[PDB]
C-alpha cells in the first residue's frame, strides 16, 4: 500500500472508535411507545412526532407518540407498549376492544408486552351512581355476571375482565398484559417502573435456561 | 462412562442459540471433554493392572488431571454468581453487559487453573518420592491439605451462600419452575462431589479406604459427565435440536 | 347526478377492458419456447461491511459504482468504499427514524427523510472539511417512503399521504404535485431518459406519471395486496413489481397489459425489493425468509438462491457496471456478492 | 369529484395500442443482443474481476 | 481559512527556539499538519509531518533527533521545537494542511511563512531553469528517478506554482485532476518516468516558479523548479 492508503485506514479506525462510544451511551436508556385513540387523555398520564423524557431512581425513560399498519414495523425493539383507554363512554367500548384485538395479534409485535390504563374511573362512578344510563343496554351478558358501593366494583371488574379475556385467548405465554385503574393520580411513573422491571426479569429467566 | 461423557460433550458443543452466555457453556463442555479424552483411559488401565504402572508419564499425568478438575468447578462458581445478579436487580444487570464480559470471565477462570497446577510437575519430576509410592499416588500431607482447601473449601462456601440468597429472592408460575430447577441442580452437584474430598481430608483398614477411593473417583468422573446435560436440557430449542 | 356518473364510469371500464383484450393474440411463454436456458449460477459472498448497531433500511450505489451510502435506525448514515471496505464519511442525523436514502448523480449531495415528514439534503464537497445541511425541504403531511435525485437541483418525493411532489432545491418550494392515489405510496422508480416515472401504492395499482405536464397517463392493476417495490427494464418499456402475495409481475407499456407472473407454491412470504441485471435477463428478489432468489426473466424458472443473512432483507442494489450486487438486512450486516 | 374521475377515464380511454407479439419480440431481441457484456450472467476471470 | 505563524528572528548558534502556528475558520482536528522550509538560494525542502490525532510522526534525515513536533486540538495551534541549531538552518518555514481520504486533495492550503536566521531517495530533476515567453502555449517537463505508477493505477505527482513574494499554491494533483479555483486552461499529461505540464493562452500574472513533487513515499522530495519570464 502507498502512503495515502495508510492514512485512509487510520481515518477509518478513528471513525469506528467514535461509533462504539455512541452505541454504549445509547444502550443505557429505556424506550416506550404510547397509544390511545381520542377522548382518552393520553397526555395527562405523566403530568410530525412528539416526545417526552423522564426519570425515576436513576433510570432514564423515553416516550414516543405520533398524530397505522405501515409505520408500525419500526417499533419492534421497544421494551413495552402503553395503551390508554377511556372508561366513561359506553358507545365506543366495542371500538376500543377491536383496536386492542388488532394490536395484540399483530405480526411484528408478537413478543412485546402491553400495559393498560383505564382512565376516568370517577366519571364511571358518577355515571353508574346516577342510574340514567345502564350497562345492560349495551352489553347483554352483564346481567348474569356476578362479582367474584358494590355496584361500582362489579361494573369495573366486568370492564377489566373482558380485556383480560381478549388477552388470554391466544398469547402462547411469551408476553402478558398488566391492567391498571388510573384516576388526578400522581404516581404513574412508579407503576411503569415496576412493570418494566418485571418484564426484564422474565426475559432474564428465559435466557438462563431455567425456563 | 467414557462413551456417555464424550457423546454428551460433543453433541452439546455441535448444537451450540449463540447468546452472549452459551460461550461459557461451550467452554465448560470443552474442559469436560478434555478430562474424558486423556484421564479416563489411563485410570481404566490402572484398575485393570491392579494398581500396576505399565515413569516419565506418571508425574506429568497427576498435574494434567489437577488442572482439569480445578477449572471445571471454578466454571460453576462463575455461573452461580452471575445468575444471582440477574435476579436481585435485573435493570442494572442489563445496563452493564457489553458482549465482552464472556471473554473476561473465560480468561480469568483459565488463568487461575494453570497457576494452582504449576507446582505439582516441578516438585514431582525432582523427587519421585512424592509422586510414586509403584502406585503413582500423591504423598505429601501439607500440599494435599492446602490444595484441597483452595480447590474445594472456598467454592462450597460461595455456592451455598449464593443458592440461599437466590432462592430467598425469587419468593408466579415461571418462578415455581425456576425454584424447582435450582434445587435439583444444587442437590445433584453436592451429592456427586463431596465424598471424595471429605474422605481425603479426613485421612491425612487401608484396603477399605483404597476401595472407597476407587469408587469415589469414578463417581467424580460421572459428575463430570452429567454436568452438560442438565444445564441445557430444560430449554425447548435445545431438545428440538438434539432430536434432529 | 350520481346515477349518470356511476353508469358512465362502469361503461368506460368495460370499454377499456374490451379494447385491451383485443390485442393479446399470443402469450409470452409461447413465443420464447425455443430458447436455450440459463442453467445454474452460483455467487459466493465476496465482502461483508460491518459497523452498524441496528437494522439497515436503505442503500444506493454511486454513479462511479465504487462507493455507496447506507442509513440505519441508530440515527447515522455511513459512506463506504467497496474495494477496501473503508469508511470515507460518518454523518449523524437529527432524527433517529429514517426510511429512505439517495446519492446524487454527480456525487456532491446525499438526501434522507423518514417518520418526521421532512427531506433533508447534505452537501459533501465543501471547504473546512465538514458535512453540513444545505436545505430542509418540508410541506408533506405524512411520512416519506422514497426519494430519487433528478439533477443537482430537482427531487421527486413520495409520501404516505397519497401524493408525490417535484421540488426545486434552490427556492425550496414544490413546483408540481401528482394526485389520484387512494392509499399510501410505497415505491418510486425513475426512467433512463428521466422524462417519465412509475409509482406503486397500497391499493394494488401502479401508475405511469409524466414529469413536465404533471398528469397521470396509465394505470395498471393485477395484484391481490399492497405493493412494496418497483423497477424499470433497462430498455425503458417494461417494469416489474413485487407485493405481499409472494409473487412478482412484469407489466408492459405499449401493450398496456400484464405479461408474466413469477410465483412458487413453497414461498408464501411477501417481497421487499426487486432489481434487474445490466442486460435484462436475470431478475433478483428479496423475501422475508432471510434469503434472496434469482429468476430467469423470460421463462419464469428459478435459477439460483443467495442465503447469507439471518433476518429479513430490506434493500437490494445492482451497480451500473453490473460487476456486483449488494443486499442489506436487519442483522446489521450488508454483504457484496459477485 | 365524479366529474373529474370520468374526465380522467375518458382522457385515458383513447390511447394507441399494439399486439403482444411485437412487444414480446422486441423484449427478447434486446435481451439477446447485449448478452456478451453481462458479467453476472457469464463468469469472468479472477484477474479481470475487481473484487 | 486562515493560517498564522509567530516566531523567528536572529538566533545565536546552539540556541533553542519554538515556532507556533494558529489555524482558524476550519476544523483543525480532522486535517494533518506538515512543516516545509525554503532556503534563500535553494528550492523548497520537506522538514516534518504530524498525523491527525498524533498517531504517526515522521522526520527528515537532516533534522532527525534535534526537532520535536506537537499539536493541541483545544488551542488550535501547531508547535515546532528546535534545539542545537547550526549555520545552514537559516530559512523560511511554511505551515501546510493535508487531509487523506478516497478522492481527497492534499496540500490544498499554505500558511504565511516566517524568517529564522542564525549568526533510496527518489531524485527528480527538471532540465529547463528559465524559459522566455502572452498568447503563446508553454510546456514544462519534470523527469523521475523511478516509475511513480502504483499497482492500483494511481500515479502520485503534484505541481505547485509560486508567484513573486507569495506563498506557493496547488495547481494539479495526481498529474491529471485540477484543484478548485484554478482556470481550465492549465492541463496535465504523463507517462511512467516522464511528466509534462502544458499551459495555453498564457496571460499576465501567470509568471512564476513551478515545482514538481512526488508523494509516492517518504521523505517527499521537491524538484529544482523552472522560472518563467516575459
Ligand atoms: C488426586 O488429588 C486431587 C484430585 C483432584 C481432582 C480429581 N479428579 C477426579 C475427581 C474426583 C472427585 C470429584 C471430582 C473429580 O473431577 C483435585 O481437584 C481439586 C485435587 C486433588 C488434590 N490434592
Amino acid at each position: 500500500v502507498s502512503a495515502e492508503d495508510k492514512a485512509a485506514a487510520e481515518r477509518s479506525k478513528m471513525i469506528d472508535k467514535n461509533l462504539r462510544e455512541d452505541g454504549e451511551k445509547a444502550r443505557r436508556t429505556l424506550r416506550l411507545l404510547l397509544l390511545g385513540a381520542d377522548n382518552s387523555g393520553k397526555s395527562t398520564i405523566v403530568k410530525g412526532i412528539f416526545e417526552t423524557k423522564f426519570q425515576v431512581d436513576k433510570v432514564n425513560f423515553h416516550m414516543f407518540d405520533v398524530g397505522r399498519r405501515k409505520w408500525i414495523q419500526c417499533f419492534n425493539d421497544v421494551t413495552a407498549i402503553i395503551f390508554v383507554v377511556d372508561s366513561s363512554d359506553y358507545n365506543r367500548l366495542q371500538e376500543a376492544l377491536n383496536d386492542f384485538k388488532s394490536i395484540w395479534n399483530n405480526r411484528w409485535l408478537r413478543t412485546i408486552s402491553v400495559i393498560l390504563f383505564l382512565n376516568k374511573q370517577d366519571l364511571l362512578a358518577e355515571k353508574v351512581l346516577a342510574g340514567k344510563s345502564k350497562i345492560e343496554d349495551y352489553f347483554p351478558e352483564f346481567a348474569r355476571y356476578t362479582t367474584p358501593d358494590p355496584r361500582v366494583t362489579r361494573a369495573k371488574y366486568f370492564i377489566r375482565k373482558e380485556f383480560v379475556d381478549i388477552s388470554t385467548a391466544s398469547g402462547d405465554g411469551r408476553h402478558i398484559c398488566y391492567p391498571h385503574f388510573t384516576c388526578v393520580d400522581t404516581e404513574n411513573a412508579r407503576r411503569i417502573f415496576n412493570d418494566c422491571k418485571d418484564i426484564i426479569l422474565q426475559m432474564n429467566l428465559r435466557e438462563y435456561n431455567l425456563v | 462412562v467414557i462413551i456417555l461423557t464424550i457423546a454428551g460433550n460433543i453433541l452439546v458443543i455441535m448444537a451450540v442459540l449463540q447468546n452472549a452466555t452459551n460461550y461459557f457453556l461451550m467452554s465448560l463442555a470443552i474442559a469436560d471433554m478434555l478430562l474424558g479424552f486423556l484421564v479416563m483411559p489411563v485410570s481404566m488401565l490402572t484398575i485393570l493392572y491392579g494398581y500396576r504402572w505399565p515413569s516419565k508419564l506418571c508425574a506429568v499425568w497427576i498435574y494434567l488431571d489437577v488442572l482439569f478438575s480445578t477449572a471445571s468447578i471454578m466454571h460453576l462458581c462463575a455461573i452461580s454468581l452471575d445468575r444471582y445478579v440477574a435476579i436481585q436487580n435485573p435493570i442494572h444487570h442489563s445496563r452493564f453487559n457489553s458482549r465482552t464480559k464472556a471473554f473476561l470471565k473465560i480468561i480469568a477462570v483459565w488463568t487461575i487453573s494453570v497457576g494452582i497446577s504449576m507446582p505439582i510437575p516441578v516438585f514431582g519430576l525432582q523427587d519421585d518420592s512424592k509422586v510414586f509410592k509403584g502406585s503413582c499416588l500423591l504423598a505429601d500431607d501439607n500440599f494435599v491439605l492446602i490444595g484441597s482447601f483452595v480447590s474445594f473449601f472456598i467454592p462450597l462456601t460461595i455456592m451455598v451462600i449464593t443458592y440461599f440468597l437466590t432462592i430467598k429472592s425469587l419468593q408466579i408460575s415461571n418462578e415455581q419452575k425456576a425454584c424447582k430447577v435450582l434445587g435439583i441442580v444444587f442437590f445433584l452437584f453436592v451429592v456427586m462431589w463431596c465424598p471424595f474430598f471429605i474422605t481425603n481430608i479426613m485421612a491425612v483398614n487401608e484396603d477399605v479406604i483404597g476401595a472407597l477411593l476407587n469408587v469415589f473417583v469414578w463417581i467424580g468422573y460421572l459428575s463430570s459427565a452429567v454436568n452438560p446435560l442438565v444445564y441445557t436440557l430444560f430449554n425447548k430449542t435445545y431438545r428440538s435440536a438434539f432430536s434432529r | 347526478e350520481l346515477d349518470q356518473l356511476r353508469q358512465e364510469a362502469e361503461q368506460l371500464k368495460n370499454q377499456i377492458r374490451d379494447a385491451r383484450k383485443a390485442c393479446a393474440d399470443a402469450t409470452l411463454s409461447q413465443i420464447t419456447n425455443n430458447i436455450d436456458p440459463v442453467g445454474r449460477i452460483q455467487m459466493r459472498t465476496r465482502r461483508t461491511l460491518r459497523g452498524h448497531l441496528a437494522k439497515i433500511y436503505a442503500m444506493h450505489w454511486g454513479t462511479d459504482s465504487r462507493l455507496l451510502v447506507s442509513a440505519s435506525q441508530d440515527g447515522k448514515l455511513i459512506i463506504w468504499d467497496s474495494y477496501t471496505t473503508n469508511k470515507v464519511h460518518a454523518i449523524p442525523l437529527r432524527s433517529s427514524w429514517v426510511m429512505t436514502c439517495a446519492y446524487a448523480p454527480s456525487g456532491n449531495y446525499v438526501a434522507c427523510g423518514g417518520l418526521d415528514n421532512i427531506c433533508s439534503i447534505y452537501n459533501l464537497k465543501t471547504r473546512e472539511g465538514n458535512v453540513r445541511v444545505s436545505r430542509e425541504l418540508a410541506g408533506h403531511t405524512g411520512y416519506l417512503s422514497c426519494c430519487r435525485f433528478l439533477d443537482d437541483n430537482q427531487i421527486v418525493t413520495s409520501s404516505g399521504d397519497t401524493t408525490c411532489a417535484l421540488w426545486d432545491i434552490e427556492t425550496g418550494q414544490q413546483t408540481t404535485t401528482f394526485t389520484g392515489h387512494t392509499g399510501d405510496v410505497m415505491s418510486l422508480s425513475l426512467a433512463p431518459d428521466t422524462r417519465l416515472f412509475v409509482s406503486g401504492a397500497c391499493d394494488a395499482s401502479a401508475k405511469l406519471w409524466d414529469v413536465r405536464e404533471g398528469m397521470c397517463r396509465q394505470t395498471f392493476t393485477g395484484h391481490e395486496s399492497d405493493i412494496n417495490a418497483i423497477c424499470f427494464f433497462p430498455n425503458g418499456n417494461a417494469f416489474a413489481t413485487g407485493s405481499d402475495d409472494a409473487t412478482c409481475r412484469l407489466f408492459d407499456l405499449r401493450a398496456d397489459q400484464e405479461l408474466m407472473t413469477y410465483s412458487h407454491d413453497n414461498i408464501i412470504c411477501g417481497i421487499t425489493s426487486v432489481s434487474f441485471s445490466k442486460s435484462g435477463r436475470l431478475l433478483l428478489a428479496g423475501y422475508d425468509d432471510f434469503n434472496c432468489n434469482v429468476w430467469d426473466a423470460l421463462k419464469a424458472d428459478r435459477a439460483g438462491v443467495l442465503a447469507g443473512h439471518d433476518n429479513r432483507v430490506s434493500c437490494l442494489g445492482v451497480t451500473d457496471d453490473g460487476m456486483a450486487v449488494a443486499t442489506g438486512s436487519w442483522d446489521s450486516f450488508l454483504k457484496i456478492w459477485n | 369529484q365524479a366529474r373529474k374521475l370520468v374526465e380522467q377515464l375518458k382522457m385515458e380511454a383513447n390511447i394507441d395500442r399494439i399486439k403482444v407479439s411485437k412487444a414480446a419480440a422486441d423484449l427478447m431481441a434486446y435481451c439477446e443482443a447485449h448478452a456478451k457484456e453481462d458479467p453476472l450472467l457469464t463468469p469472468v476471470p479472477a484477474s479481470e474481476n475487481p473484487f | 481559512v486562515q493560517l498564522v505563524e509567530s516566531g523567528g528572528g536572529l538566533v545565536q548558534p546552539g540556541g533553542s527556539r519554538k515556532l507556533s502556528c494558529s489555524a482558524s475558520g476550519f476544523a483543525f482536528s480532522s486535517f494533518g499538519m506538515h512543516w516545509v522550509r525554503q532556503a534563500p538560494e535553494k528550492g523548497l525542502e520537506w522538514v516534518a509531518y504530524i498525523s491527525s490525532g498524533s498517531g504517526t510522526i515522521y522526520y527528515a534525515d537532516t533534522v532527525k533527533g534535534r526537532f520535536t513536533i506537537s499539536r493541541d486540538d483545544p488551542k488550535n495551534t501547531l508547535f515546532l521545537q528546535m534545539t542545537s541549531l547550526r549555520s545552514e538552518d537559516t530559512a523560511m518555514y511554511y505551515c501546510v494542511r493535508s487531509i487523506y481520504y478516497y478522492g481527497s486533495s492534499p496540500f490544498d492550503f499554505w500558511g504565511q511563512g516566517t524568517t529564522l536566521t542564525v549568526s533510496s531517495d527518489i531524485v527528480m530533476t527538471q532540465a529547463t531553469s528559465s524559459v522566455p515567453v502572452p498568447g503563446e502555449s508553454v510546456s514544462i517537463s519534470c523527469r523521475s528517478s523511478k516509475s511513480l505508477l502504483h499497482s492500483n493505477g494511481n500515479t502520485y505527482l503534484y505541481w505547485f506554482l509560486q508567484r513573486p513574494g507569495q506563498s506557493p499554491q496547488l495547481l494539479i494533483y495526481r498529474m491529471s485532476n485540477l484543484a478548485s479555483g484554478v482556470p481550465d486552461r492549465f492541463s496535465g499529461s504523463g507517462s511512467g518516468t516522464a511528466f509534462t505540464l502544458t499551459i495555453s493562452r498564457l496571460e499576465a500574472e501567470d509568471v512564476g516558479v513551478y515545482y514538481c513533487m512526488q508523494h509516492l513515499e517518504y521523505p517527499l522530495t521537491f524538484g529544482a523548479g523552472t522560472k518563467l519570464e516575459l
